[PDB]
C-alpha cells in the first residue's frame, strides 16, 4: 500500500533476479526481511539505509516521491520514523520534515518525542522564528538523555554560527561532539559522519587551513551520494581556492553548480560565490545578481563598478548599503569595498577589525594586503594573521 | 561577501 512496496511489487512480476540483486544494495544477510517488508504492513528494516539504497539504485529519479509516502506512512513511535527525520533534514527535504516533526512532538514514545523536539529547535532557528539565546535556552529546557542529541544540540548551533558570520565558537562546539557515543543508530551515525565532515571542512577554511579544509570535503563527496552534502562541498573547496588559483576554484564551483540542478537554494550559493571569484580575478562576470536586495548581492555590483572603474557610482550604492543591517562578516567586506573606492586606511583598518571579530583569517587577506600597500608595517601585519 | 554552508 506504500507507493514503493507496490513499485517494487510491480518490477519483481517482471523480473525474478532483483530479490538478489536488493538484498546485496540493502546490506542484507539473506532475501528475507525484503519478503516481509514487501508483505506485512508494518515491517520496518533494521537499518533505515536498507529503503534509502533500494530507492536511490531501482527508482533514482522518484526518489523524493516515493520517499515522501514512505515517512508519511511510518509509525513515528519507531527507529525508523526516527531515522527518517534525519535523512528529511539532511536533504532539506521541508515537507517531509515539517510533518514528522509534528506527528513526533505529539507521541508517546520518549525517544521520538526528544527527536522532534530538537530538530524543530534547528527548523525553528533556520527560518528566524527564533535566535541562538532562545535556542539555547530551549536546548537546556529539555534535558535532552540521548547522545545523538546531544550532538545534533552541538550541531545546529554551529549551523546557525556559519550563516550568521560568527565562526569563533565552531572549534568550540566541534571538540564537544564524539561520534562513538551513537550506539543504537547505525544510519544517524553515517549521517552525521557526514554532517561532521562538511562542518569541519568550514571551520578549517575559516582557520585558514587550507590542505584539511579541502581533505574533509574530499572524504564527504567521497562517501556520500545525498545531493546536498555534494553541493556544500564542492561550494567549500571551491572557496579554499578564492585567493590561490582562480581555475580550480571556478572548476569546483562548476561541479557543485552541476550538483545543484533545479534547485534554486543550493544553484544561489555558486552563482554567488562565482560572481565574488571573478569579480575578485578581474575577469569578466556572468553571475551577478542585479535586482537582489540581499546585502552579499549588492556587494557584488559594487565590486564590479570598482573594476570598470566607476568610483563615484561604486560610492552612491555603498552609502545606500550603511542603512542596512549585517553580520559582522558582511562588514568585512563592507568597509574593504569602502576602502577601494575611498583610498582610506581606516576603511580599511575597520575591516581588519571586523574580520577578526568573526574570525574569518581566510577574508582577513584582502584588507591586509591593502594595508602593506599604503606603507604600513609589513611585520606586523604578518604577526596579525598568525 | 563569500557564502558558506554546511
Amino acid at each position: 500500500m506504500e507507493l514503493i512496496r507496490i513499485a517494487m511489487k510491480k518490477d519483481l512480476e517482471n523480473d525474478n533476479s532483483l530479490m538478489n540483486k536488493w538484498a546485496t544494495v540493502a546490506g542484507l544477510k539473506n532475501p528475507n526481511p525484503l519478503y516481509d517488508f514487501l508483505n506485512h504492513d508494518g515491517k520496518t528494516f533494521n537499518e533505515f539505509s536498507s529503503i534509502v539504497n533500494i530507492v536511490k539504485s531501482q527508482y533514482p529519479d522518484r526518489e523524493y516521491e516515493l520517499m515522501k509516502d514512505y515517512c508519511l506512512n511510518l509509525d513515528v513511535k519507531t527507529k525508523a520514523a526516527r531515522s527518517a527525520l534525519e535523512y528529511a533534514d539532511a536533504n532539506m527535504f521541508f515537507e517531509i520534515e515539517d510533518a514528522l516533526i509534528d506527528s513526533m512532538i505529539s507521541c508517546s514514545n520518549m525517544k521520538s518525542k526528544e527527536y522532534g523536539k530538537v530538530y524543530k529547535i534547528h527548523r525553528e532557528l533556520s527560518k528566524g522564528e527564533i535566535d541562538v539565546f532562545e535556542a539555547s535556552a530551549n536546548i537546556g529546557k529539555q534535558r535532552i538523555k540521548t547522545a545523538e542529541m546531544n550532538i545534533f544540540s552541538k550541531m545546529l548551533l554551529m549551523y546557525d554560527c556559519l550563516n550568521k558570520g560568527n565562526f569563533a565558537p565552531m572549534m568550540l562546539l566541534f571538540q564537544q561532539i564524539d561520534l562513538s557515543e551513537i550506539k543504537e543508530n547505525r544510519y544517524l551515525k553515517n549521517s552525521f559522519e557526514t554532517r561532521i565532515n562538511v562542518l569541519l571542512s568550514n571551520i578549517y577554511l575559516n582557520e585558514n587551513n587550507l590542505e584539511l579544509c579541502r581533505e574533509y570535503a574530499q572524504k564527504a563527496i567521497s562517501s556520500t551520494d545525498t545531493q546536498r552534502f555534494l553541493v556544500f562541498s564542492y561550494l567549500t573547496i571551491g572557496t579554499s581556492y578564492i585567493f590561490s588559483d582562480f581555475n580550480l576554484s571556478k572548476q569546483n564551483y562548476l561541479i557543485g553548480l552541476k550538483f545543484a540542478k533545479g534547485n534554486p537554494g543550493f544553484e544561489e550559493f555558486f552563482k554567488r560565490n562565482l560572481s565574488f571569484l571573478n569579480n575578485f580575478w578581474n575577469k569578466e562576470n556572468e553571475w551577478i545578481n542585479y535586482d537582489s536586495d540581499a546585502v552579499t548581492d549588492m556587494q557584488e555590483v559594487i565590486f564590479e563598478l570598482i573594476n570598470h572603474k566607476e568610483l563615484s557610482k561604486a560610492l552612491q550604492l555603498l552609502n545606500k548599503l550603511e542603512e542596512r543591517d549585517q553580520n559582522e562578516n558582511e562588514l568585512g567586506f563592507h568597509y574593504y569595498l569602502k576602502g577601494l573606492i575611498t583610498n582610506e586606511k581606516e576603511a580599511f583598518f575597520k575591516s581588519v577589525e571586523y574580520f577578526k571579530a568573526s574570525q574569518d583569517k581566510l577574508s582577513i587577506k584582502m584588507p591586509l594586503i591593502q594595508l602593506e600597500k599604503m606603507g604600513e608595517n609589513p611585520r606586523l601585519l604578518k604577526i596579525i594573521t598568525m | 561577501g563569500i557564502v558558506r554552508g554546511a
